[PDB]
């Protein structure tokens, strides 16, 4: 009765919250908490936002150098999901800040929710005009570091991935 | 609360048929596509509901029967026998009428236009049936494995195929299909035991054969050697209990047969091998695509069950691919059921249902309506 | 007075877009200005968020799109879908509201007048942009070049403009055109690969050639001393790997190429090459003022990023101009740049305050507004 | 005796090989180019033979040899098997020793002058031969149209070439190509029956595919209208009869096949069509030159011998080209051997005497005598 599960839009208004660079005062400091979870829904036919397991801005600025950090270690083995991100990279041609989608599906969960977030994962895709880059994550290690980020970007962006050097 | 809306799973696959319910993680109901029709000459009196006796019956019952096969090259050619396979599968093994139950086929890559707009006919009209769908072998497989681009190499009992995935869409002028099937592999298994004197000729030991085939068989790797490894040491030597109690004991022959897919001229056909395939495929593939494609090689499909296949087919590509490329094979723990379980969980989504392929949308839009909800 | 808007610097270039921030070392946003609309239909609804894919969008779209640029000299054809151009840049490329931000825009060479009155219209009524400013690309690299009088030789994306200036006034009596530029080249390296049996064909291979291009080719010192070079040499040739690890080997190409600039009746047309437009716009000039365009020719755009080609242009010209004179040749790092780093500073500039033309003066000045306050 | 003049002729095509005497009304032998590389020796011969095997022996032998087409791309991409085409031409299927006959040899659009050179070169370093020419074979297909300016359409086999001519003289910066030829038809055709179930896989079946290819193919006047009359029928279908005694029937699928030269799309490539590339051709033709070409559209090769081609050619361009012009296709009344045919009438012309390259003409000038001697 089907072809996938839908985007519920939502998740179009929240990563418009992430969307745009904007007003100095509060939006920056406030709004690029990167690393934002979508997810499947209760009765399991719309893929939702769940909030991650994350950090904000300028806690950014204390206990932790980066949110993809806290963010790597703290997704589900069990389970399916997206998550976005907005990676800062440096090349030596310009400095770049661009919206990313990742699809995180370890081995370790089931087939049924593998086949469910595959099934709607080109719907969301199309629908966030300004991701720039896409990648789906399948170990526990692929995930890692903030540099193990950069050539599913493109091989490029090398000379630094959110502060860090590939 | 969670629906009472139960769907009706069938994969078509290649030679053997599998059926159940949408919310099951396996088939209810496996058996070979084949179906025989009596011969005057000896015809029966007082069998079925119809003309025709299907799956295991037809093979229990012999020469009296004149044997069809209504699909081959995995693809629908017959309607007036796989509309009693379907009768057969709902009404007597799963042991329902399908007219509360939206029914899920499976299609095969490069299956021709009217096949689906058919089986759209046979489930509103012949079967009742109040929606459908149909959805392609190597996307379910490719999905349930949690990945969205790659290539799929699927190897069934009757065909094997090689399909480039991107995005979730398949490449058409890209897709390989070898004719080397889990058929051909049985034809060689009965033959090539006949030549260690056990000899193996009917329909009650071809199924024995495919027993064993199911059980004993195994890739080779650096074939000579193990070739050698046997001929020298009982280590690679597995015997077996025939149905009343005789004994034989099977070697070579449990990697000889598996090898097939990897050298098909060893059966006799002019035909490349299953690694020369996916290379020729990748390699029809457009330049910046090809690098994801040589690092996502799905296996699907039940004949590679066997085990050392992704640790021969490591070995096969880096002979064929260049070295600066990092060939990783994708193999599923299901394979058998490969296209059936992405389907089953497909089956089970009801997202769009008031607005489908609904019986009742027929009427109107006709059996074209199929396709307007293909992705 | 610290908590103020740091200005955009959107140059509209000639089929590349190049956008950044003032007071940012380096444009944000560079991308082409190609856009493309389906020439077959999909059926998945909801799925299109626009009628044109626009930008690198539209490189992506595998044979669906039919591909076109609004913008073929730096004067725009359409504007339409240039509307759409910017709107992409600002609410995708580049991140930002331009509601909240002000906008530095350029003009390309002796441009049709109208053509910056709709530029001040669409910024100021589509976009709402609170302040705008242009300027004329020639009178940018020339004073990053720490110039004032000067020949600006702009071998852009599309079209290569020679531009005679004298203490900032570009003049107009002396400007020229050769419509060729590093953009149609590249579909000329194309044909000479296709010369050595390699395949290069669609648009997912016209972005390698680019590649190829940019990385690999240069301005022979002479042709035929360069081609003489390469029969005697074998190590004039060399090699360039694909991301899927096929390998060819790049050769004369590499400078019969870039000789086609020199050379236009190589591609078929009757203009000569931008040595003889630079010699014929300086010769347009002025009785003594040949003096200071021969000492100050700037080379500007990205097709003058290729080696040897400031020493080639020397070589050439050093015949045509009457023997005293002794020509000087500028060849600066940034050449693609330069029409834009100038800009950055300007737009960062405390004093232009006056100089910049806020959304008020589109009133009574009306839309003519640009030809009161722009270059 | 008198009545005889001893030449030779061998055009090579776009790798459609065709062969005979000077004076032969059509070609005393015609293949594909393609050398048969075996896998072991003396698989055709005794030891102390020749290593590879050509064209008819190479297709002979299913299964057990590899191919190389060493003409691809129309212009030689390998001498080392091309040489080996050559010599088992003369000393196997024409019976003749080339050392005694003066030999003219065509010439493919595009062709560097180091492949001129090089095939000069072998003609007296490796075949001795008293005298030899290189025409370009779309010239004398337009000459055996009865003209001096027109555009030729080439399509062979190996790719099809759009040859724009101004009195006998090829204009380089407006000729174009299509990759796309009688190969790819003949590999789509066998794809499209197998949607029909009918087995089409070996090299066996496929040269029965290119008989079909001759026999039963045809364009549609236009596609979804026969399609649609196709649909709606059973008239159009056409049988054939296979080698063993089986026989098949083909519908819709006549005119699927050859649809893939006005959209490329049916087999993947985002590239024009043989109506789209000749029209755009034309439109990089200078001027008035265009009426005198629009009125000239010259089919040419194997590929043109379909039924309504003409037809469709005809209405496609009268669709694209502004209906003030007065567009004609036209052709050669034979048109698959043409391209041979007007050397053979070359090479056996009295007056072209000082126009064939002797042997003692290379003795002064080496393989660069052809750049003097072969306009």
């Amino acid at each position: 009765m089907a072809s996938g599960v839908t985007v519920n839009d939502e998740v179009i208004k929240v990563f418009n919250d992430m969307k745009v660079r904007k007003s100095s005062t509060q939006e920056e400091i406030k709004k690029r908490k990167k690393a934002v979870l979508f997810c499947l829904s209760d009765d399991k036919r719309q893929i939702i936002v769940e909030e991650a397991k994350q950090i904000l801005v300028g806690d950014i600025g204390d206990t932790v150098e980066d949110p993809y950090t806290s963010f790597v270690k703290l997704l589900p083995l069990n389970d399916c999901r997206y998550a976005l991100y907005d990676a800062t990279y440096e090349t030596k041609e310009s400095k770049k800040e661009d919206l990313v989608f990742i699809f995180w599906a370890p081995e370790s969960a089931p087939l049924k929710s593998k086949m469910i977030y595959a099934s709607s994962k080109d719907a969301i895709k199309k629908k966030f005009t300004g991701i720039k880059h896409e990648w789906q994550v399948n170990g526990l290690d692929d995930i890692k570091d903030r540099s193990t980020l950069g050539e599913k970007l493109g091989g490029n962006v090398v000379v630094s991935l959110e502060g860090k050097p590939l | 609360d969670e629906d009472e809306t139960t769907a009706l799973v069938c994969d078509n696959g290649s030679g053997l048929v599998k059926a159940g319910f949408a919310g099951d993680d396996a088939p209810r109901a496996v058996f070979p596509s084949i179906v025989g029709r009596p011969r005057h000459q000896g015809v029966m009196v007082g069998m079925g509901q119809k003309d025709s006796y299907v799956g295991d019956e037809a093979q229990s019952k012999r020469g009296i029967l004149t044997l069809k096969y209504p699909i081959e090259h995995g693809i629908i050619t017959n309607w007036d026998d796989m509309e009693k396979i379907w009768h057969h599968t709902f009404y007597n093994e799963l042991r329902v009428a399908p007219e509360e139950h939206p029914t899920l086929l499976t299609e095969a890559p490069l299956n021709p236009k009217a096949n689906r707009e058919k089986m759209t006919q046979i489930m509103f009209e012949t079967f009742n049936v109040p929606a459908m769908y149909v959805a392609i072998q190597a996307v379910l497989s490719l999905y349930a494995s949690g990945r969205t681009t790659g290539i799929v190499l699927d190897s069934g009992d009757g065909v094997t195929h090689n399909v480039p995935i991107y995005e979730g869409y398949a490449l058409p002028h890209a897709i390989m299909r070898l004719d080397l099937a889990g058929r051909d592999l049985t034809d060689y298994l009965m033959k090539i035991l006949t030549e260690r004197g056990y000899s193996f000729v009917t329909t009650a030991e071809r199924e024995i054969v495919r027993d064993i085939k199911e059980k004993l068989c195994y890739v080779a790797l650096d074939f000579e050697n193990e070739m050698a490894t046997a001929a020298s040491s009982s280590s690679l030597e597995k015997s077996y209990e025939l149905p009343d109690g005789q004994v034989i004991t099977i070697g070579n022959e449990r990697f000889r047969c598996p090898e097939t897919l990897f050298q098909p001229s060893f059966i006799g056909m002019e035909s490349a091998g299953i690694h020369e395939t996916t290379y020729n495929s990748i390699m029809k593939c457009d330049i910046d695509i090809r690098k994801d494609l040589y690092a996502n090689n799905v296996m699907s499909g039940g004949t590679t069950m066997y085990p050392g296949i992704a640790d021969r087919m490591q070995k096969e590509i880096t002979a064929l691919a260049p070295s600066t490329m990092k060939i990783k094979i994708i193999a599923p723990p299901e394979r058998k059921y490969s296209v059936w379980i992405g389907g089953s969980i497909l089956a089970s989504l009801s997202t769009f249902q008031q607005m489908w392929i609904t019986k009742q949308e027929y009427d109107e839009a006709g059996p074209s309506i199929v396709h307007r909800k293909c992705f």
